[PDB]
Parts: C-alpha cells; sequence; structure tokens
C-alpha cells in the first residue's frame, strides 16, 4: 500500500496507547513530519472508527497553533496518521523544567492556546482532553509555538447547542458541568484553559487531590484561590481572566474570542 | 500531602490519564 511506498521511518519519539509515534521523511518531497503508527491486528471494529472520527476532526482543521494532519492510511496490520513534526516536548515538561513561566511567557502561550480553541469551536469542534501534555511546543526557546494534540477525545457540536456527549477527559481538568453529567458544549474547554493557565503561572493546578473523589468535589464547588506568596506578586488582571475562565456556571463563562480581547492578552 | 509552601505545592503537578 501507499505509505510503505512514499514514506520510510526513523527514531521512536513516543508510546502511548496502542500507538507508537516515529520521526519519517516522505522520500519524493524529501520532507520529515511525525508518523502515529497504530497496531490495528490489537484493535476491535468501532475502534478502527473511532480513529477514523480521529482523522475526519485533525482534517477540519489547518492552524498555526493546531498540529497539522497531513495524510492517513489504512494499511493491513497499521494505520499511518502523518504530522507536522513538533520537536519542543510536552509544554508540561517545559512547565515542571522552569517550575512556572512569568505572566508576559505565560500570556504568548496561553494566547496560542485560545487562538487554536478559538479555531476549534468554529469549525464546531470541542477538544475536551486539553492539558500541559497535549499541547507541544515548537522548540524550547523561551518563546517558541505553541499546538493542540489528542483530537483522539474530540467531539462534534452543531452550534452552541449543549448535550451530554458522555463523560470523559482527564481529571484535573474536567469542568463542573461534566462532573454533575449535566448537557454541556464548548465552554468545557475555557475551564480547561483556567486550569492550564493557573499551572502555566504558579506551577501546580488550581485542583488536586490524592482520592479522586475529593477531587471532583473541589472542581463541582469551583474550590480553588491564590495562595502567598506566589499569587501575592501576580497582577490583578491575570487573576481576572483565570476567576472568568474558572466560572462554575458554564453560560456566564468567558468565551475564547472574549478571552483574546481581555486586557492581559492584548495591552497598549 | 503538600505543606504550605510554593515548593511544596508544585510537587501536586503530575501527569494524569484520561476517563
Amino acid at each position: 500500500t501507499r505509505f510503505t511506498e512514499e514514506y520510510q521511518l526513523f527514531e521512536e519519539l513516543g508510546k502511548g496507547a496502542f500507538s507508537v509515534v516515529r520521526r519519517c521523511v516522505k522520500v519524493l518531497a524529501g520532507q520529515e513530519y511525525a508518523a502515529k503508527i497504530i497496531n490495528t491486528k490489537k484493535l476491535s471494529a468501532r475502534d478502527h472508527q473511532k480513529l477514523e472520527r480521529e482523522a475526519r476532526i485533525c482534517r477540519l482543521l489547518k492552524h498555526p497553533n493546531i498540529v497539522r494532519l497531513h495524510d492517513s492510511i489504512s494499511e493491513e496490520g497499521h494505520h499511518y496518521l502523518i504530522f507536522d513534526l513538533v520537536t519542543g516536548g510536552e509544554l508540561f515538561e517545559d512547565i515542571v523544567a522552569r517550575e512556572y513561566y512569568s505572566e508576559a511567557d505565560a500570556s504568548h502561550c496561553i494566547q496560542q492556546i485560545l487562538e487554536a480553541v478559538l479555531h476549534c469551536h468554529q469549525m464546531g469542534v470541542v477538544h475536551r482532553n486539553l492539558k500541559p501534555e497535549n499541547l507541544l511546543l515548537a522548540s524550547k526557546l523561551k518563546g517558541a509555538a505553541v499546538k493542540l494534540a489528542d483530537f483522539g477525545l474530540a467531539i462534534e457540536v452543531e452550534g452552541e447547542q449543549q448535550a451530554w456527549f458522555g463523560f470523559a477527559g482527564t481529571p484535573g481538568y474536567l469542568s463542573p458541568e461534566v462532573l454533575r453529567k449535566d448537557p454541556y458544549g464548548k465552554p468545557v474547554d475555557l475551564w480547561a484553559c483556567g486550569v492550564i493557565l493557573y499551572i502555566l503561572l504558579v506551577g501546580y493546578p488550581p485542583f488536586w487531590d490524592e482520592d479522586q473523589h475529593r477531587l471532583y468535589k473541589q472542581i463541582k464547588a469551583g474550590a480553588y484561590d491564590f495562595p502567598s506568596p506566589e499569587w501575592d506578586t501576580v497582577t490583578p488582571e491575570a487573576k481576572d481572566l483565570i476567576n472568568k475562565m474558572l466560572t462554575i456556571n458554564p453560560s456566564k463563562r468567558i468565551t475564547a474570542a472574549e478571552a483574546l480581547k481581555h486586557p492581559w492578552i492584548s495591552h497598549r | 500531602r503538600t505543606l504550605d509552601s510554593h515548593a511544596s505545592r508544585m510537587t501536586q503537578l503530575k501527569k494524569q490519564a484520561a476517563l
């Protein structure tokens, strides 16, 4: 088939799920890509379908701050999704490395994140699993680009129509509406931007507990705050944005487009 | 268990799986 003809593998970049990621090159073009190789003799009928939901969505999304999918290929034994190569590692690791970001940096990172989210939403796509692990950095340089990945959890919404699309995502990043098993829509990803922006600033999330139940109780209640001495020095504006992102009521929450106009994003 | 210090809080930052 068409993949083993046109591309040529090199080093493993990642493991996780049944999915091995490896650097590759189109032998005509000379152009490097990231290839997500999925073992398929290990995978059911509907989970060949769940994976083709994923391709179909990556294809709807052309953005500077979204990992572009360049071509999906079903060979007998394996599937290859062919992504933009992005070497900067996870934002997660970069936060850990640097402990926290400057407001200047956080502002420049979340800006790119929100722009992507905005685009995702206008295309009727809700990520549902935003977190610094699903955010890849272009290079490690102290400002470089940030792109979204793992639409493996991503849903299609018709308009601002809310609905129960089920209970999925990462515990820390879950919205109050999702935990309550209420209907939900685009805003569940601005909650995640809340968590992420908070992390981006001070090195730890606004909600945590080793006992999962206590965690889900913290989220529902919207029980975060700004501990001293770290938040003592952080602009009232920054806090404000986080407060409008971590609003419990989805309707009263800030939207991606709103968040991009907020003073801590556009100054001068 | 976390102290009441920035650096102790910063250990709450853990990778988390989906579901």
